[PDB]
């Protein structure tokens, strides 16, 4: 018996990224970037700050051009592994990015010399979240999709909330820039007040989860949305939004989400979403099949393309999103078939008026969830949930029982659990991080139990009593008496 | 653009009262509509909730069993029927196009509900 | 996310004063907090600094024995007790929070600042 933890003298930890080829862990922290072995041993360290800067000055920062400059810490805002480089964006210097070598983070691969206002990527405020994903273009070139919340106490026009950026363009000094129409055009960024939670790729599209204010409906309310855009759509013709809600609309603020990840299926097709009454009580976990998402998004496209965004009964079901001056249309019925990602003749920025609704698979009184990870052990579905008090809940979900919170432990008192809950390559451990601590938790703490009566007293879907060997163990190491719903008894 | 509350007043503990949350000059959308109250010297709190189809209704435990919420699409109004009243149900009652207090960005003037014992 | 200093004023040499710094939009629990000051015409400088636990405190030379610092993680507030004030102490006093080496009392880099409060000694 033995554990494994990583700390940086109280320095905060912002993001965590795992290299699927080598298992190497990259950790973004305030003024640091760390490279760790799968057992959390330090392989290399890069300093990223502090720097004399101001959210009003532009990079390069000439000390004589910025008289309001002060020593500013650099919390990490984006940390993504791409096929042939590591993508790192900080909070300083208007959120500029750089590429570093995988396995050699001290080797700088690309940092443009004079970035323009088209290359200010991440949020330059450590209190505002940036999300991102890496994908492929039509000829295999690497692309970077970014979701960035509102900050404006900086320069230029507000960076669009969602953008598509080139990682290997012809001119390397143009890296991280976006084409003029490859973005989401939104007017009052301050008022919609985007707060991004997650981003993921499914099929040939990119998806974003975020909160923003619904300004057209009454009450000026924060709502949860999922977005979808074709990966190859360079004009965002294909953009569409859907509101998400749970328990009949009682829960509409999403806090974190995840798909199921396991040895069997790497990325599942159901989105498990945590809801809580927190804005920028009881928490709930709800399930959104990604098929249902695409179904409603497809119905929204057809209705705004061909029936003026109205349903057969004449009811408004879709509309043009945000403050874009445009309109739904009466295009031919076969327009979605001919142009699934849109054209310059089709209504763009679309939003569905009809929400996608789910039922709660689990309720947690007095808990505020902040992170979600889901996996499968022999057909059973297990969720690992972090909360705002530093605890890690383990829950059995399907097929039976469902309301089965079977374990709970404290990682760091009063310190929220980070959304970047990551599993190792063999899904035997969960990397869990709070504000100042990173821990490698075992998913199956079975060998702790010595006798059958002990192995069965502490019920755990991973664990069960073998009789061939004297071990309480996982199922896939043996006849096996399950600890959760035992098939027999004891002696 | 905004919903309007009405129907408040004074009754005796044990009586009834139906509240009205109406759309003036527009159609009710597919948002869930919730009712709220703020007793004097207390923070605003949730009361009830109903989705667009009327299939889902939620009541807090303080009013579960006595209050009934309903949505009339033809009248563009959500009603709150308040039976078996108590002096603790004295508060200003609000409605919004959301069911969580912290998600609402604009509140109306509410309707005053006073219950004598 | 906000830090708000308050309690400035105009005292004469030998006077005392107590400044506060109230945080909003985040919890100060795992942050180090420092007090800075900038006089008209000169550069900003660190005055006092405290770690997240409150067990480590660092002072600038010019204030040792006179100023003290204390923190209250439940009220999200930090206080700066200024005693035996001198004309050289006249400046705008700023409060800041740091997510960097918060177990120590370094306070070199800063995450958030306040708008400050003016302190004048005759
Ligand atoms: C923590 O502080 C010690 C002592 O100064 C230093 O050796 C170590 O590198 C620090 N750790 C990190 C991760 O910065
Ligand atoms: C949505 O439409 C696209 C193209 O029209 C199609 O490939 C996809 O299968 C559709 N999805 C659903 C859920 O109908
Ligand atoms: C009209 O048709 C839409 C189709 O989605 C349906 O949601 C709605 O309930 C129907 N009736 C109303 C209330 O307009
Ligand atoms: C950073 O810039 C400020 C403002 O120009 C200056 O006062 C300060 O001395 C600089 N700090 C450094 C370079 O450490
Ligand atoms: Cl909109």
């Amino acid at each position: 018996p033995l554990p494994a933890a990583f700390t940086a003298n109280g320095t905060h930890l912002q993001h965590l990224a795992r290299d699927p080829t080598t298992g190497t862990l990259y950790v973004g922290a305030t003024n640091f970037l760390f490279q760790l072995s799968p057992g959390l041993q330090l392989e290399a360290v890069v300093s990223t700050g502090p720097v004399n800067d101001s959210r009003d000055c532009l990079p390069p920062v000439i000390p004589d051009e910025c008289p309001q400059a002060q020593p500013t810490n650099n919390p990490n805002q984006l940390l993504l592994v791409s096929p042939e480089a590591l993508v790192v964006c900080g909070s300083v210097h208007q959120g500029i990015c750089e590429l570093r070598s995988l396995g050699q983070i001290r080797q700088l691969l690309l940092r443009p010399e004079r970035p323009g206002d088209t290359q200010y990527v991440a949020a330059n405020d450590p209190a505002v979240s940036t999300v991102g994903l890496v994908a492929q273009g039509l000829v295999g070139e690497p692309l970077l999709f970014v979701g960035r919340g509102y900050t404006s106490r900086g320069v230029g026009g507000g960076i669009p909330p969602i953008t598509t950026r080139a990682l290997r363009p012809p001119d390397p000094q143009a890296a991280f820039s976006y084409e003029e129409t490859a973005k989401l055009a939104v007017g009052r960024l301050s008022e919609y007040s985007h707060h991004f939670v997650s981003a993921f790729v499914r099929g040939a599209s990119a998806y974003f989860l975020f909160l923003r204010r619904d300004l057209k409906a009454p009450s000026r309310a924060f709502r949860a949305y999922v977005s979808r855009v074709c990966l190859q759509d360079q004009h965002y013709y294909s953009y569409v939004e859907l509101p998400l809600a749970c328990q009949g609309g009682r829960y509409g603020l999403i806090q974190a989400a995840a798909v199921a990840t396991s040895k069997e299926v790497a990325r599942g097709d159901v989105l498990f979403a945590a809801f809580s009454s927190v804005a920028p009580g009881t928490s709930v976990l709800c399930a959104f099949p990604l098929d249902e998402v695409d179904q409603l998004a497809n119905y929204t496209r057809d209705a705004c393309y061909t029936r003026e965004g109205r349903a057969e009964n004449g009811t408004k079901v879709a509309d043009i999103a945000y403050d874009v001056l445009s309109d739904c249309a009466q295009l031919p019925v076969d327009t979605p078939d001919a142009f699934p990602c849109g054209s310059d003749h089709t209504p763009s920025p679309m939003v569905s008026c009809v929400p996608l609704e789910a039922t709660p698979i689990l309720e947690l009184p007095g808990v505020q969830l902040t992170a979600v990870a889901v996996t499968m052990e022999d057909g059973h579905t297990i969720a690992f949930l972090g909360d705002s008090q530093g605890q890690l809940h383990r829950v059995y979900l399907g097929p039976g029982r469902s309301a089965a919170p079977y374990s709970k432990q404290s990682i760091q008192p009063g310190s929220p659990v980070n959304r970047d809950l990551t599993f190792d390559g063999t899904f035997e451990h969960l990397y869990v991080a709070t504000q100042t601590t990173l821990v490698k938790v075992p998913v199956a703490p079975c060998a702790q139990h010595l006798d059958c009566d002990s192995c069965l007293a502490h019920r755990d879907p991973y664990c069960g009593w073998c009789v061939l060997l004297g071990r309480c163990s996982r199922r896939s190491e043996c006849q096996w008496l399950w600890s959760f719903q035992p098939e027999l008894g004891c002696l | 653009v905004q919903l309007q509350e009405s129907g408040g007043g004074l009754v005796q503990a044990g009586g009834s009262l139906r509240l009205s949350c109406a759309a003036s000059g527009f159609t009710l959308g597919y948002y869930a509509i919730g009712w709220f109250r703020q007793a004097p010297g207390k923070e605003r709190e949730e009361v009830s909730c109903i989705n667009a189809s009327g299939g889902s209704t939620f009541y807090e435990d303080s009013v579960k069993g006595r209050f009934t919420i309903s949505r009339d699409n033809a009248k563009n109004t959500v009603f709150l029927q308040m039976n078996r009243l108590k002096p603790e149900d004295t508060a200003v009652y609000y409605c919004a196009a959301a069911c969580e207090v912290v998600a609402v960005g604009y509140w109306g003037q509410g309707t005053q509900v006073t219950v004598s014992a």
